[PDB]
C-alpha cells in the first residue's frame, strides 16, 4: 500500500506486470500536484524487494502499517493538527511581516532603480587623473541652463574644487531631438517607429500631421462613420486629464497616445464624405443637381439624365441608385488617387532638395535631385497633367474622340510619334521631347555623381 | 566601387519606385471602393429590409426595425469602423513609410535620450 | 527655438567632475534631464570599469527587492542609502528563511495528508472484500 | 495514388487519341473548334478572376514567409518589427498590381450582341483577357513568393547585424522588379483589345 | 524554402536569434582576461547568458556549477524550441534526444553494478535524454530483464536488434558494447529518417553532420579497443556505424586494426580525417571539425539542421566556458586559449 | 444567348465564394488557435488580446458570405452566359482571396501570439502584419463587388 | 454600452423617419423603395421612441 | 468510431470514470451514420413516389 503521482500509475502497473508475469491484482484509488493510491497483492515472495525498487524508483511512497488501520490514524491526526498549528503560527508571522513591506516596496524599489542607473552612467565616464570627465550631448538652448545650474550648485555646498565645463567642437553624428507638444507627439512616435532621422534632417512627422489623416480619409470616406470616429476621438480629447493619470494597457495606450491623430482622422473623414455623397452609404441632396431626369417615361425602362449644370461642392447625388454610377466613381477615384499620389510624391521630393541645399552639396543636387525631378515630372507629371487636361476639354461639343490615357502612356514608350487619338495640338512632337528627357536621366542619374566624385580626387 | 555600385542601386531603385508607387497609391481608390461597397451592402441587407409601408404601427413591424437597427449598428461599429478604418489607417501609414519617406528620408540617426531620473 | 521642422542644435560638451562633489553633480544631472552621456571607455570589459563593485551590489539588492516582490505576490546621501540597504538585507534574510520554513513544512503536511488517505482508501478495500 | 491517376489519365488520353486517329476520325478531337465555339466571357471572366486570385495567393504567401520569420527573429531583437515591415510591403504590392489590372480588364467587359458574338474581335478580347490575366496573376504569385523568401532572409540578417538590412534590401528590389514587369506585360497584351460588342 | 515557414517560421527565427548569442572570439578573449570566477560571472552577465548565476552569490560558485547552469539554460531553450515544434520537426527533435537517452541508459545501468545509490547516479544523468522509466533501470542486472520490463515501451526499443544476451548478466565490459551498438542502430535509424522525411536543403547538410558523428564514433570505438578491449573483428564490426563517409572501405580496416598503426594507416586513406592522428589533441581535432561543419550549416537558410547546428555549437560554447572557468579557478593559464571558436 | 446550363456557373460561384473562404477562415482559426492554446498555458492573461487572428479570419468568412448572398440574389432560370460567368468570376475572386488571406492569417497568427508572450513588443508587430494579410480578402471582395454590379446590364 | 447605441437609435431613426415623412428621394424615390412615406415614418418613429425609452432607462445607470 | 474508441479503450483501463465519456462520444460519432440513414430513407421514400 502506498502513494504515487497519478501520471505514473499506468507505467508502474505495466512495469510490475512485466516483472511479475501476471501474478498480481493491481488497484488504484484517487486521493481526494494530483496523486493516487495503489494496492498490488504480490502473490508470493522473492520479488517483494524488487517491486519496491520499481515503486521507489519513480517516487512512490509505500505505507506499511502492520499494526492496525485505526491506531496509526490517531497518531497521524495527532501530527496533522500539530503541524497545521505551526502553519497557522508561521503564516500569521508572514502576514505580519508583509504589512510593513507592502507599503514600503515602492521606496526600496525606486531607490535601487535609480541608484543602479546612477552607477551605470558613472561607468560611462573617463576616470583619468582622479576626476571624471563626462563627455556628451546637450541642446544649445540648455547650455546656459547648465552653466547657471552647475555653477550655483557647486558653490552653495562648499567643497572648494570647482568643475570645468568645456564645449568641444567635434564631427561625429549628434542625436536628434524634435520638440513635440501633445498635438505632434503621436505623429512623431508614428514616424520614429519606422526610422530615427539623422541630425538636422527634415522631419517627416511634420508633414505627417495633415497628410496621414487625409490619406486615411481618402480611404475612409463617410460622414457617418467619420462622425462616429471624430466623436469617439473628441471623447478622449475632452477627457485627457482623467485618462492621463491612469494606467493604460497597450491597446488603449495606443488609442490614447494618438487621441489627436483620430480627431483629425474624423475631421477629415467628415469633409471627404461630404465631398462624396456617402452618409452611411446614402446621398445628401444639399445643393442643386447638375442632372435632370425626364418627366414622362414608362415604368421599368432604362433612362438617362440630361446635364443641366455642374454640382457645386463635391460629387453629385444623381449617381446614387445608378447602374453606371460605379463606372464614374471608379474613374473619379482612380484619377483622384493618381493625382494625390503625384502631389504627395512631388511634395516630399522637394524636401530632398532642401536637405542637399542645407548640406551645401551641389554635387548631390545635380546628381540626384534634378535628374530625379525631370524624370518624375516628365512621365507621371505629364500623366497627372493629362488627366486634368482631359477633364478641362469637353470632347462632345468639339465632336472629337476622347483619348485613352492608359494606352497613351503605353504608346509614348513603345511607338513614339504615333498618336491615334489626339489629346492636344503638338502632342506627337512634345511627347518625343518628354521621352528623351526621361531617357537621358537614366544614364545621367547613374553616371554624374560617381564620375564627379572620382574627378575631385585628382 | 562603393560609390558606383551605390549609385547604380539608387538609380534602379528610384526609377523602379517612380512607377511602383504611383500604382501603389491606387489603394486610396481600392479601400475607398471597399468601404463604400461594404457600407452599401450592409445597409441593403439590414435596414432596407426594415422599411415597409405595411403593418404601420404594429408591434412586430416596429420590433423588426429595432432589431435590424441594432444588427446594423453593431456591424457598422465592429467592421466598418474598428476593423476597416484600422486597415485604412495602416495603409495611409505605409503610404508614408514607403511612398513618402523614400524620396527625402535618409533615416540614419539615433534618438536623444538624456540621463534623466524621470525615465527610469 | 522650436525643433519640429529640423532637429535641435547639439553641442557635445565636456565636464570635469572632481571626486569630492561627484555624487551631487551626478544626481543634479539626473534631475536636470538635459545631458545625454556617451560611453567613453568602450574598450574596457564588463569588469574593470571603476564602478563595478558598486553596481554588482545594486544588482544583488535589485534581485532581493524582486524576491520581496515575489513573496508578497505569493503570500539621498550615501549613509541614507547605506542604512536602508541594511534593512533591505536584514528583512530579506528573515523573509527567505520564514518562507523556506513554510513551503518545506507545507510539503511535510501534504506527506501526512497523503498517508492518511492511503489508509482510509485501503481499509475500505478490505472492508468491501 | 496520385501517380496512378496521372498514369491512368495519360493511358486513357493515348488510347482515345489512337482510337480516334486509327478509325479515320482523328480531326474530331478539334481544339480549334473548341476555341471558336466556347464563349469569350468564360476566358475573360476566368482571366480577371485568376489575375486577382493568383496575385493574392502570392502576396499572402510572401506575407507569411517574411512575417513568421520576422516575428521569430524579433524575439531577441525587437527593433526590427517596424523597420522591416517594408518586406511585407514589397510582397503586398503584388496584390494591388493584380487588383488594378483586374479592374482595368473588367472595364472591357460589356454585353455583346448575339449576331456578332463569336466574331473576330469578341473572341480576340476573350483570349487576350484570359492570357493577360494569367500572365499577371502567375507573375505576381512568383514575385510574391520570391520577395517573401528574400524578406525572410532579410528579417534574420537584420536581427544579426543592423547594417545588413540595407545590403539585403537590394535583393528584395531585384525580386520586386518581376511583379512590375508582369504589370507591364499584362497591360501591353490587353492594350489593343476592345470591349465586347 | 517555399514550404518551410508554415510550421517552422517561428522556430527558425528564434534559433537564429539563439545563434547570435554564441560567443565570438573577442567575447572569449574578454573571458580569458578574468581573474576570479566572480569576474567571469560578471563578464558572462553582459552576454546573452545575463543573470543565469544570480541565485549563487559568490560563495558556492564553483567551476562545475557554471557547467551545470550554462547547460541547464541550453536544455530549457531546447525544450522551448521543441514545445513549439509539430509534425516532422517534433519527430526530428525527438530523434536528437534519443542519443542522450542512450547515454543515460548506459550511465544508469553502470550505477547498479557498482551498487551506487539511485538518487546520485541520476543527477549525473542528462536532462534532455529523459524518459519516464529511466529511474526504473535500477531493478534488474541482466540485459533481457531490463529490455523486456523497462525498455520495450521506450523509443529505444527498435535499437535492441543485435544485442545478443548470452545470459551473462552485466560487467563493465559489455555495457559499453550495448552502448556502442544502441548508438550504432540509432545512427542508422536517424540517418534513414533524415534521408526519408527531412527536406532537401536540410538533408545534405544534416547527412554530413550525422555522418561526422558516425565517423567520430567509429574512430573512437576502433581506438579505445586497443587498450581496454580484446575482441574479434567480426564482433567489433557490429559496433561501427554504416552511414558515414568512412564506412565501406575504412571501417573494414578499422575493424581489423590491432595496433595504433592499423588505425593510422586506415585513416590516412580518407581525405578529411588524415592528419588528425599525427599531431595535437585528437578530441580538439574532432571538436574543431564539428564546429566547422556546424558553422556552414547556419549559412543555409531554410533548414531544420540549424537546430542541430545550434545546440552542438551551444554545447561547445558551454564546454569552452567550462574550460576557461576551470583554468581561472585552478590558476593554470598555460592552455587557457585552447577553446574552439568559429563564430 | 441564355442557355440551359448558364446558371451552373452562377450557382457554383455562389458555392465556391463561401467554400474557399470558409476553408481559408478555418485554417486561420485552427492554426492560430493552436498558438493561443499553446501560449496561454504558461501566461494566461494574454488570452483575450491574442484573440485577434481568429476575429480577422472570421471577417474573411463574412467577406465571403457577402459575395455568396449577393450572387444568389441575381440567379435565375433564364440568365445569360454573361451573367453566369461574371458570377463565376465574382465567386473565384473572393474564393482565392479569402483562401490566401486565411492561410496567411493562420500562419502569421500563431507565430505572432507565440512571439508576443516572449517579447511584449511583438503584439503591435503581429497586428501590423495581420492587417496587411486581412485586406487581401478585401482585394478579392473589390473585384467580386465590381463584377456583381455588371450582372444584369 | 446600450446608452450609446440608444442615443444613436434616437438620432439616426428620427432623421430616417423625417426623411420618409417628407418623401425624400433617397428613400422613396425608387421602384424598389416603399410606396407610402408616412406609413414607414409611423413605424420608424415608434422605434425612435423605443430607443428613447432605452436611452432614458440606461441613462440612470 | 474507430479512432475515438481505440483511445477510449486505452483510457478507460486507467480511469474507470472515462467509460461513460467514451460511450457518449461514440454516440455522437454513431449519430452521423444515423443521420446518413435518415437522409437515405427520406430519399428512398421518394424514389417511386408518383414517377411516370
Amino acid at each position: 500500500t502506498g502513494s504515487i503521482r497519478r501520471t505514473k500509475v499506468d507505467i508502474l502497473n505495466r512495469i510490475l506486470w512485466r516483472l511479475l508475469r501476471g501474478n498480481l491484482i493491481f488497484q488504484n484509488f484517487p486521493i481526494e500536484v494530483e496523486k493516487d493510491c495503489f494496492i498490488i497483492f504480490t502473490h508470493g515472495e522473492t520479488l517483494l524487494k524488487k517491486v519496491k525498487r520499481v515503486i521507489d524508483s519513480l517516487n512512490g511512497k509505500i505505507v506499511s502499517l502492520n499494526t492496525r488501520s485505526s491506531e496509526l490514524v490517531d497518531t497521524l491526526n495527532r501530527q496533522i493538527d500539530d503541524l497545521q498549528r505551526i502553519l497557522d503560527t508561521t503564516e500569521q508571522t508572514l502576514h505580519t511581516e508583509l504589512l510593513v513591506i507592502h507599503d514600503q516596496l515602492p521606496v526600496w524599489s525606486a531607490m535601487t532603480k535609480r541608484e543602479k542607473y546612477v552607477y551605470t552612467t558613472l561607468n560611462k565616464f573617463q576616470q583619468e587623473s582622479q576626476g571624471l570627465i563626462a563627455e556628451g550631448w546637450v541642446p544649445s538652448t540648455e547650455l546656459i541652463h547648465l552653466q547657471d545650474s552647475l555653477k550655483d550648485y557647486i558653490e552653495t555646498l562648499g567643497s572648494e574644487y570647482s568643475t570645468v565645463f568645456n564645449v568641444i567642437l567635434t564631427n561625429k553624428l549628434p542625436p536628434t531631438y524634435h520638440r513635440t507638444n501633445k498635438f505632434t507627439q503621436a505623429f512623431q512616435s508614428i514616424v520614429d517607429a519606422y526610422g530615427i532621422a539623422t541630425y538636422k534632417e527634415i522631419n517627416a512627422g511634420l508633414a505627417t500631421v495633415v497628410t496621414f489623416p487625409f490619406m486615411f480619409a481618402i480611404m475612409f470616406g463617410d460622414m457617418g462613420h467619420g462622425f462616429i470616429l471624430f466623436l469617439m476621438a473628441l471623447f478622449l480629447v475632452l477627457n485627457e486629464r482623467k485618462f492621463g493619470a491612469m494606467h493604460r494597457d497597450e491597446i488603449f495606450d495606443m488609442a490614447f497616445t494618438g487621441r489627436y491623430v483620430l480627431l483629425l482622422m474624423g475631421a477629415f473623414s467628415v469633409y471627404t464624405g461630404l465631398l462624396y455623397n456617402d452618409i452611411f452609404s446614402k446621398s445628401m441632396t444639399i445643393f442643386k443637381s447638375g442632372w435632370q431626369w425626364p418627366s414622362t417615361f414608362r415604368k421599368g425602362e432604362s433612362i438617362e439624365a440630361k446635364k443641366t449644370g455642374v454640382y457645386p461642392f463635391g460629387l453629385d447625388f444623381a449617381w446614387h441608385g445608378t447602374d453606371n454610377g460605379l463606372l464614374f466613381s471608379n474613374s473619379y477615384k482612380m484619377k483622384l488617387s493618381i493625382l494625390m499620389g503625384y502631389a504627395h510624391m512631388t511634395y516630399s521630393f522637394m524636401f530632398s532638395y532642401i536637405n542637399y541645399r542645407a548640406k551645401n552639396s551641389k554635387v548631390d543636387i545635380i546628381g540626384n535631385f534634378i535628374p530625379g525631378l525631370v524624370f518624375m515630372q516628365s512621365i507621371f507629371g505629364y500623366l497627372s497633367w493629362a488627366i486634368v487636361y482631359k477633364w478641362s476639354k469637353d470632347w462632345i461639343k468639339d465632336d472629337k474622340p476622347a483619348p485613352g490615357l492608359l494606352n497613351m502612356l503605353i504608346n509614348m514608350f513603345l511607338a513614339p510619334g504615333t498618336i491615334d487619338d489626339q489629346l492636344y495640338s503638338g502632342q506627337a512632337k512634345l511627347q518625343v521631347v518628354l521621352l528623351l528627357a526621361a531617357l537621358v536621366c537614366v544614364p545621367w542619374l547613374l553616371l554624374y555623381k560617381p564620375l564627379t566624385l572620382r574627378r575631385l580626387n585628382k | 566601387g562603393d560609390v558606383m555600385i551605390h549609385q547604380v542601386i539608387h538609380t534602379i531603385e528610384f526609377c523602379l519606385n517612380c512607377i511602383s508607387h504611383t500604382a501603389s497609391y491606387l489603394r486610396l481608390w481600392a479601400l475607398s471602393l471597399a468601404h463604400a461597397q461594404l457600407s452599401s451592402v450592409l445597409w441593403d441587407m439590414t435596414i432596407s429590409n426594415a422599411f415597409s409601408s405595411k403593418n404601420s404601427g404594429s408591434p412586430l413591424a416596429v420590433m423588426k426595425v429595432v432589431f435590424l437597427f441594432a444588427m446594423w449598428f453593431v456591424l457598422t461599429v465592429c467592421i466598418l469602423v474598428f476593423m476597416e478604418g484600422t486597415s485604412a489607417m495602416l495603409h495611409a501609414l505605409r503610404l508614408h513609410w514607403v511612398e513618402a519617406m523614400s524620396k527625402f528620408f535618409e533615416g540614419e540617426g539615433y534618438a536623444y535620450e538624456p540621463f534623466s531620473f524621470r525615465a527610469i | 527655438e522650436e525643433a519640429i521642422f529640423r532637429s535641435a542644435d547639439m553641442t557635445y560638451v565636456q565636464l570635469y567632475i572632481p571626486l569630492e562633489v561627484i555624487r551631487e553633480v551626478t544626481f543634479l544631472l539626473g534631475k536636470m534631464s538635459v545631458f545625454m552621456v556617451m560611453d567613453l571607455n568602450k574598450d574596457l570589459t564588463a569588469f574593470q570599469r571603476g564602478y563595478v563593485n558598486q553596481l554588482r551590489r545594486f544588482d544583488e539588492v535589485e534581485r532581493m527587492v524582486g524576491f520581496l516582490n515575489e513573496v508578497v505576490e505569493k503570500h539621498l546621501s550615501l549613509e541614507n542609502v547605506n542604512d536602508m540597504v541594511k534593512e533591505i538585507t536584514d528583512c530579506e534574510s528573515r523573509a527567505r528563511q520564514l518562507d523556506e520554513s513554510l513551503d518545506s513544512l507545507r510539503s511535510k503536511l501534504n506527506d501526512l495528508l497523503e498517508q492518511r488517505q492511503v489508509i482510509f482508501e485501503c481499509s475500505k478495500f478490505i472492508e468491501v472484500n | 495514388f496520385s501517380h496512378f491517376l496521372y498514369y491512368l489519365v495519360l493511358i486513357v488520353v493515348i488510347v482515345y487519341g489512337l482510337y480516334k486517329l486509327f478509325t479515320g476520325h482523328g480531326s474530331d478531337i478539334n481544339f480549334g473548334k473548341f476555341l471558336l465555339r466556347t464563349s469569350p466571357y468564360m476566358w475573360a471572366n476566368l482571366g480577371i478572376a485568376l489575375c486577382v486570385g493568383l496575385s493574392v495567393v502570392g502576396a499572402a504567401w510572401g506575407i507569411f514567409i517574411t512575417g513568421s520569420s520576422m516575428i521569430g527573429a524579433g524575439v531577441r531583437a525587437p527593433r526590427i518589427t517596424t523597420k522591416n515591415l517594408i518586406s511585407i510591403i514589397f510582397c503586398e504590392v503584388v496584390a494591388i498590381y493584380g487588383l488594378i489590372i483586374a479592374i482595368v480588364f473588367s472595364s472591357k467587359l460589356t454585353v455583346a450582341t448575339a449576331e456578332n458574338m463569336y466574331s473576330k474581335s469578341n473572341l480576340y478580347t476573350g483570349y487576350s483577357l484570359f492570357w493577360a490575366g494569367i500572365t499577371v496573376g502567375a507573375s505576381n504569385l512568383i514575385c510574391g513568393i520570391a520577395v517573401g523568401i528574400t524578406g525572410a532572409t532579410a528579417a534574420i540578417s537584420d536581427a544579426a547585424d543592423s547594417a545588413l538590412f540595407v545590403k539585403i534590401l537590394v535583393i528584395e528590389i531585384f525580386g520586386s522588379i518581376l511583379g512590375l514587369l508582369g504589370l507591364i506585360v499584362g497591360l501591353l497584351m490587353a492594350g489593343k483589345a476592345s470591349e465586347f460588342q | 524554402g517555399v514550404y518551410f515557414n508554415i510550421d517552422n517560421g517561428f522556430i527558425e527565427g528564434v534559433v537564429r536569434g539563439y545563434r547570435n548569442g554564441l560567443l565570438s572570439n573577442n567575447q572569449y578573449i574578454n573571458l580569458t582576461q578574468c581573474d576570479t570566477l566572480e569576474d567571469l560571472k560578471l563578464q558572462l552577465s553582459s552576454t546573452d547568458y545575463g543573470n543565469f548565476l544570480s541565485s549563487v552569490s559568490s560563495e558556492s560558485l564553483t567551476t562545475s556549477l557554471i557547467q551545470e547552469y550554462a547547460s541547464s539554460k541550453l536544455y530549457h531553450e531546447f525544450n522551448y524550441i521543441r514545445d513549439q515544434s509539430s509534425g516532422s520537426t517534433r519527430k526530428f527533435m525527438d530523434y536528437i534526444t534519443y542519443g542522450y537517452m542512450i547515454d543515460n541508459v548506459a550511465l544508469m545501468i553502470t550505477g547498479t553494478i557498482h551498487d551506487r545509490d539511485k538518487g546520485e547516479i541520476l543527477q549525473r544523468c542528462h536532462p534532455l535524454g529523459w524518459f519516464d522509466t529511466l529511474p526504473t533501470l535500477s531493478v534488474a542486472t541482466d540485459l533481457e530483464s531490463l529490455y523486456e520490463t523497462v525498455l520495450v515501451d521506450t523509443p529505444l526499443a527498435p535499437y535492441f536488434k543485435n544485442c545478443f544476451d548470452t545470459a551473462e548478466e552485466l560487467d563493465d565490459m559489455n555495457i559499453e558494447i550495448i552502448r556502442n551498438k544502441l548508438y550504432k542502430a540509432y545512427l542508422e535509424d536517424f540517418y534513414n529518417f533524415v534521408t526519408e522525411e527531412i527536406p532537401e536543403p536540410a538533408k545534405e547538410c544534416m547527412q554530413t553532420l550525422l555522418g561526422f558523428e558516425a565517423d567520430r564514433r567509429s574512430i573512437n570505438i576502433a581506438l579505445n579497443s586497443l587498450q581496454s578491449s580484446d575482441i574479434d573483428p567480426d564482433l567489433k564490426s557490429d559496433l561501427l556505424p554504416n552511414i558515414g563517409k568512412l564506412y565501406p572501405l575504412a571501417t573494414f580496416h578499422l575493424a581489423q586494426a590491432q595496433d595504433f598503426e592499423g588505425v593510422r594507416a586506415a585513416l590516412a586513406n580518407v581525405y578529411e580525417y588524415r592528419g588528425f592522428l599525427e599531431t595535437g589533441n585528437l578530441e580538439d581535432h574532432f571538436y574543431q571539425l564539428e564546429m566547422e561543419l556546424c558553422r556552414d550549416a547556419f549559412t543555409q537558410q531554410f533548414a531544420i539542421s540549424t537546430v542541430w547546428a545550434w545546440m552542438k555549437s551551444k554545447e561547445q560554447e558551454v564546454r569552452n566556458i567550462t574550460w576557461i572557468a576551470e583554468c581561472i579557478a585552478q590558476n593554470q593559464r598555460e592552455r587557457i586559449n585552447n577553446y574552439i571558436s568559429v563564430y | 444567348l441564355c442557355p440551359v446550363y448558364a446558371p451552373f456557373f452562377g450557382a457554383i460561384g455562389c458555392a465556391s465564394a463561401i467554400i474557399f473562404t470558409s476553408l481559408g477562415a478555418a485554417y486561420g482559426t485552427a492554426k492560430s488557435g493552436v498558438g493561443i492554446c499553446a501560449t496561454c498555458v504558461l501566461r494566461p492573461d494574454l488570452l483575450f488580446k491574442n484573440i485577434v487572428p481568429v476575429i480577422m479570419a472570421g471577417i474573411i468568412a463574412i467577406y465571403g458570405l457577402v459575395v455568396s448572398v449577393l450572387v444568389c440574389y441575381s440567379l435565375g432560370q433564364k440568365q445569360a452566359l454573361y451573367t453566369g460567368f461574371i458570377q463565376l468570376g465574382a465567386g473565384l475572386s473572393v474564393g482565392l482571396s479569402g483562401l490566401a488571406a486565411g492561410f496567411a492569417i493562420g500562419i502569421v497568427g500563431d507565430a505572432g501570439v507565440r512571439g508576443s508572450s516572449q517579447q511584449p513588443r511583438l503584439f503591435v508587430g503581429m497586428i501590423l502584419i495581420l492587417i496587411f494579410a486581412e485586406v487581401l480578402g478585401l482585394y478579392g471582395l473589390i473585384v467580386a463587388l465590381l463584377l456583381n454590379s455588371r450582372a444584369t446590364q | 454600452c446600450c446608452t450609446v447605441l440608444s442615443a444613436f437609435g434616437v438620432v439616426i431613426l428620427s432623421v430616417i423617419a423625417h426623411l420618409f415623412n417628407t418623401n425624400h428621394e433617397s428613400f422613396v424615390g425608387s421602384i424598389n423603395d416603399p410606396e407610402d412615406g408616412p406609413a414607414v415614418a409611423h413605424t420608424v418613429y415608434l422605434a425612435a421612441l423605443v430607443y428613447l425609452v432605452f436611452f432614458v432607462f440606461c441613462g440612470f445607470q | 468510431i474507430g479512432i475515438v474508441g481505440d483511445a477510449g479503450v486505452r483510457g478507460s483501463s486507467q480511469q474507470p470514470r472515462l467509460f461513460v465519456g467514451m460511450i457518449l462520444i461514440l454516440i455522437f460519432a454513431e449519430v452521423l451514420g444515423l443521420y446518413g440513414l435518415i437522409v437515405a430513407l427520406l430519399l428512398n421514400s421518394r424514389a417511386t413516389q408518383d414517377v411516370v
